[PDB]
RNA sequence: ACCUGGUCUUGACAUCCACGGAAGUUUUCAGAGAUGAGAAUGUGCGAACCGUGAGACAGGUGCUGCAUGGCUGUCGUCAGCUCGUGUUGUGAAAUGUUGGGUUAAGUCCCGCAACGAGCGCAACCCUUAUCCUUUGUUGCCAGCGGUCCGGCCGGGAACUCAAAGGAGACUGCCAGUGAUAAACUGGAGGAAGGUGGGGAUGACGUCAAGUCAUCAUGGCCCUUACGACCAGGGCUACACACGUGCUACAAUGGCGCAUACAAAGAGAAGCGACCUCGCGAGAGCAAGCGGACCUCAUAAAGUGCGUCGUAGUCCGGAUUGGAGUCUGCAACUCGACUCCAUGAAGUCGGAAUCGCUAGUAAUCGUGGAUCAGAAUGCCACGGUGAAUACGUUCCCGGGCCUU
């Protein structure tokens, strides 16, 4: 069994990756399990908006880290070259765990 | 304060000068500017000159100047009272 | 067979499980009394029963997490009220009429720039 | 408010008695949000009263309110020229909230030990036409009655 | 900020790695429970004898766009006030005007 | 009183960002920085190039480069001699191998950013300000904008008194978030100080 | 960014040229250090990188926010502010935008020398409240099957939940009212009812409002100094006056024991379990975790039992003595925390004054940014959870018509 985990700040984009690497992994022989959708992480900013005091005036801005889980249970031999080689889009983090 | 496990803090350049004149009879006044070095068993007698920002202050070490540091007798500010 | 219904209040979420009996009502692996000590709290959990007429009908199977006390006994009696109207259909009227079904919105505001709470304004001085 | 949009919230009944009269006294009572520990005061009081007449907590406590409700108050009027303070009639709902705050406030200054038991004497007094609380109703009807003449601004 | 003060940070960083493992080895002696008393206290006192740019804590974080000491940003390194004009620009990824 | 970011405020909504690459908290800060640096040896260099955008990614220990531009011709040079030229540059900057793709600008008239910089060495070649905006604002609204909204800031004309003016057709407008509102600033430097340039163009609501 | 003293002059930071040299490593003395004088080792792969020498220049947190850009406060999230064409007036201007109703709204309808349009309002965005669909691990446990009673294991995809996509509210429905209108009042259904709650969003403009010390910039000014380097001091002073907070004056409490129920978040020079040692702050050893998995990390108020019995107290915890811990080259000036002792004012606060209309106020804990260390501040999160609003004469600010 090999661990799929993916995050982007794009759940749109996060979507498409996920999409393509479980119909790339069923035509290939092995089965999936998924895709999970972790928990999204928000992390948050707040700022002073004016070069100088006028404290009560600020902006918060805030990132958010979708995340998604693949699991390939059963791998076959066919599918597991056919998987480092999909080359994502950018701003998909991929990482492969065994 | 310092933390027993580390022994107090002295300054070394100040060790050399203490050392280059307890074993001989230099009664000239030590100039230093070291105010952060604990006063140690062994410069009981002569006078070091500690800087308090803008010149150096003679301090005559005795015995009961013994684990405090430089500073706390060479005091930073100059104060004598508002309309006094 | 099994009734269910889902009950929510504040941060609070409950799992409710009726089915026929004869009054016992179990809440995280413990009894009504040992749960809630609050009496408040028992009342709150009670009201859907002491209503219908269905008190010692019944056996309650409980789980509840996240909140406090007055929380967890109001997002129960949300979901009994849920399960007993998949009990029997004819009850929804008289129901609503107590305000039970209404699943109740009231969240803690949040704290804004400026304030010190999501209302408290810092005291004012004109000069 | 300007707009008058104000409907009326609903308040629960206590749990020993099912009153939503005993209710807001708790609520009247409580401090800080801490609901609980002024229904244990009101509930030791209310059994402190219980023993001490033959009436149970309700209608001991019904007979305290009768004798600290009042019945016409005086507001301001600011008109052309100066203020009188025009006597009004106070209306059912706000004689009873009345009557609580007033207990409450007069028992909070007594020099018992706890709270529990000063309410109990407060609670008994008024029973008696005794004490603060009786007297502050007392002192709203000589206030009303001194400007029976402004009864019609 | 001052050109100068700018490169007061690039010299305090490049200090603090040239003596980075000199000074860690130091402080395990110091630190050392079963150590000896007096190779503690020479080690303390070699301590005092490197560049005092050589520490860490002398370090101030600076925007890496103005040289701005305050108002400082670690997961943007830069200013409150570099950072609104990059993300309103959307040269920051996923960052957005936040509202809950 | 004092306007959000039109660009800013949309970037979730209509707008995508100028940045599209993924990074945790140990290289986000560095990750920034050569982005800023590869824009600012971007923008010196083509300044002549009516660079509109540059769209920087980066897909996996490289980093990919989109020039929106509406004189490719000149950004690319003869046989791509020039684009190669950069293409050394960005990777040295970036420290990562560097790949280069040049986008078309068509109709600038439309865009903001090209817009903006017109007016703004306008002024700093002595055009009457009041000429510069009026040939803008004209431009656009004949190439089918639905609305666009210049303004021009600072001693307009050598005045002594700084002031600002502004003119707008069709329609801006600004609280509908939906809006596809292209908005970007500029500056002149001139012998009397800086004058500041903002542009607003409406292309429909989406 | 300031002071005192010690120091430099194409220069700490750029470019150009000349010449010297790989760059680097390793140690000695003088000095507070800057630096100076050396002394070793390398010499690899022009052009890196150092040193020196010239002069174009660099450098300035120096002045002007009343020369500016950019950014911000503010009236005010107030419902306003305008333009084209037409028409009226010698003209400034007017009309539209006023009027009758209505609305949170220049909202909408009707009338109308106006007819249209723009910027604002509303809507589109985020979040919260109900449901569906998909997916089922690190999250879940209804029915099963075992069990060391631990979702612990086999399993299960139901449920809570996680996050994608959908559904839902429109005065749509009904009745009355109303000018056959806009709308309003009430009822049904519904998780939600009339802008559902909260946020984001700030029109034309005003105050020559704030910022030349974030940055940028016209002009002015300094150039062996207003630039640059260093050590020590200062920004922490203290007859006093004000603003914003924290903790109290207690019994709705203090103390002791026992015992429940959260949300949100952070982490690799980081968060750091277990175990042992220490009264304690901590120490030693050392797993796990770039995380729905591991760590921070026991929520506290609450509840049960005891005690204290109205006292400047078993309230309060300021101040001071002594002894320590940790971070850090270094806690004298001037750190936080621990232990023992000390136990100040204060018993509810003059004139006056502030916040808040509901999950609000009040009260109770929790986290985060900055950050080696250093919150009673700031930003965020849940727990408990009120009172009251008859009304619009008065106070303050504002909108429309009129004089
Ligand atoms: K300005
Ligand atoms: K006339
Ligand atoms: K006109
Ligand atoms: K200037
Ligand atoms: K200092
Ligand atoms: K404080
Ligand atoms: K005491
Ligand atoms: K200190
Ligand atoms: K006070
Ligand atoms: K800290
Ligand atoms: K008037
Ligand atoms: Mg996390
Ligand atoms: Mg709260
Ligand atoms: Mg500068
Ligand atoms: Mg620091
Ligand atoms: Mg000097
Ligand atoms: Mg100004
Ligand atoms: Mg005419
Ligand atoms: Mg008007
Ligand atoms: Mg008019
Ligand atoms: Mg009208
Ligand atoms: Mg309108
Ligand atoms: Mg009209
Ligand atoms: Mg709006
Ligand atoms: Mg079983
Ligand atoms: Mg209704
Ligand atoms: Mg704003
Ligand atoms: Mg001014
Ligand atoms: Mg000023
Ligand atoms: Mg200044
Ligand atoms: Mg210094
Ligand atoms: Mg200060
Ligand atoms: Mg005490
Ligand atoms: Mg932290
Ligand atoms: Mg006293
Ligand atoms: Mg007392
Ligand atoms: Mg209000
Ligand atoms: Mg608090
Ligand atoms: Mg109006």
């Amino acid at each position: 069994r090999i661990r799929i985990r993916l995050k982007a700040f794009d759940h749109r984009l996060i979507d498409q990756a996920t999409a393509e690497i479980v119909e790339t992994a069923k035509r290939t022989g092995a089965q999936v399990r998924g895709p999970i959708p972790l928990p999204t992480r928000k992390e948050r900013f707040t700022v002073l908006i004016s070069p100088h005091v006028n404290k009560d005036a600020r902006d918060q801005y805030e990132i958010r880290t979708h995340l998604r889980l693949v699991d390939i249970v059963e791998p076959t031999e066919k599918t597991v070259d056919a998987l480092m080689r999909l080359d994502l889009a950018a701003g998909v983090d991929v990482q492969i765990s065994l | 304060p310092r933390s027993l496990k580390k022994g107090p803090f002295i300054d070394l350049h100040l060790l050399k000068k203490v050392e280059k004149a307890v074993e001989s009879g230099d009664k000239k006044p030590l100039r230093t500017w070291s105010r952060r070095s604990t006063i140690f068993p062994n410069m009981i007698g002569l006078t070091i000159a500690v800087h308090n920002g803008r010149q150096h202050v003679p301090v005559f070490v005795t015995d009961e100047m013994v684990g405090h540091k430089l500073g706390e007798f060479a005091p930073t500010r100059t104060y004598r009272g508002h309309a006094a | 067979n099994q009734y269910y219904g889902t009950g929510r209040r504040k941060s609070s979420a409950a799992r409710v499980f009726i089915k026929p009996g004869n009054g016992k009502i179990v809440i995280n692996q413990r009894s009504l009394e040992q749960y809630f000590g609050r009496e408040t709290a028992r009342m709150v959990v009670r009201q859907p029963l002491e209503l219908v007429d269905m008190v010692e009908k019944l056996d309650l199977y409980i789980t509840v997490k996240g909140g406090g006390i007055s929380g967890q006994a109001g997002a129960i009696r949300h979901g009994i009220t849920r399960a007993l109207m998949e009990y029997d259909e004819s009850l929804r009227s008289e129901l609503r009429k107590a305000g039970f079904v209404t699943r109740d919105a009231r969240q803690v505001e949040r704290k804004k720039v400026g304030l010190r709470k999501a209302r408290r304004r810092p005291q004012f001085s004109k000069r | 408010p300007r707009r008058r949009v104000i409907g009326q919230r609903k308040i629960l009944p206590d749990p020993k008695f099912g009153s939503e009269l005993l209710a807001k006294f708790v609520n009247i009572l409580m401090v800080d949000g801490k609901k609980s520990t002024a229904e244990s005061i009101v509930y030791s009081a209310l059994e402190t009263l219980a023993q001490r007449s033959g009436k149970s907590e309700l209608e001991a406590f019904e007979v305290a309110l009768e004798n600290v409700r009042p019945t016409v108050e005086v507001k301001s009027r600011r008109v052309g020229g100066s203020t009188y303070q025009v006597p009004v009639e106070v209306r059912p709902v706000r004689r009873n909230a009345l009557a609580m705050r007033w207990i409450v406030e007069a028992a909070r200054k007594r020099g018992d030990k706890s709270m529990a038991l000063r309410l109990a004497n407060e609670l008994s007094d008024a029973a008696e036409n005794k004490g603060t609380a009786v007297k502050k109703r007392e002192d709203v009807h000589r206030m009303a009655e001194a400007n029976k003449a402004f009864a019609h601004y | 900020a001052k050109q100068s003060m700018k490169a007061r940070e690039v010299k305090r960083v490049a200090l603090a790695d040239k003596y980075f493992a000199k000074r860690a080895e130091l402080k395990a002696i110091i630190s050392d429970v079963n150590a000896s008393d007096e190779d503690r206290w020479n080690a303390v006192l070699k301590l005092q004898t490197l560049p005092r740019d050589s520490s860490p804590s002398r370090q101030r974080n600076r925007c890496r766009q103005t040289g701005r000491p305050h108002g400082f940003l670690r997961k943007f390194g830069l200013s409150r006030i570099k950072v609104r004009e990059a993300a309103m620009r959307g040269e920051i990824p996923g960052l957005k005007k936040a509202s809950w | 009183g004092q306007k959000v970011h039109p660009n800013g405020i949309r970037l979730g909504i209509v707008k995508p960002w100028n940045s599209t690459w993924f990074a945790n908290t140990k290289e986000f800060a560095d990750n920034l920085d050569s982005d800023f640096k590869v824009r600012q040896y971007l923008t010196k260099e083509l300044a002549k190039a009516s660079v509109s955008r540059i769209v920087i990614e980066r897909p996996a220990k490289s980093i990919r480069v989109t020039i929106h531009t509406a004189r490719p011709g000149i950004v690319i040079g003869k046989k791509g001699e020039d684009v190669e030229k950069l293409r050394k540059v960005v990777a040295d900057i970036a420290g990562v191998p560097a790949q280069i793709n040049i986008a078309e600008v068509r109709k600038p008239e439309l865009d903001a950013k090209l817009v903006a910089d017109s007016i703004t060495s306008q002024l700093e070649r002595r055009v009457m300000f009041r000429r510069a905006m009026k040939r803008a604002v004209q431009n656009a609204m004949r190439l089918g904008a639905k609305g666009i909204k210049v303004e021009v800031s600072g001693r307009l004309g050598g005045a002594e008194i700084a002031r600002t003016e502004w003119y707008r057709e069709g329609r801006v407008p600004l609280h509908t978030l939906r809006a596809d509102i292209d908005y970007n600033t500029s500056e002149a430097h001139t012998t009397y100080g800086v004058i500041g340039v903002k542009v607003w163009i409406f292309k429909g609501e989406i």
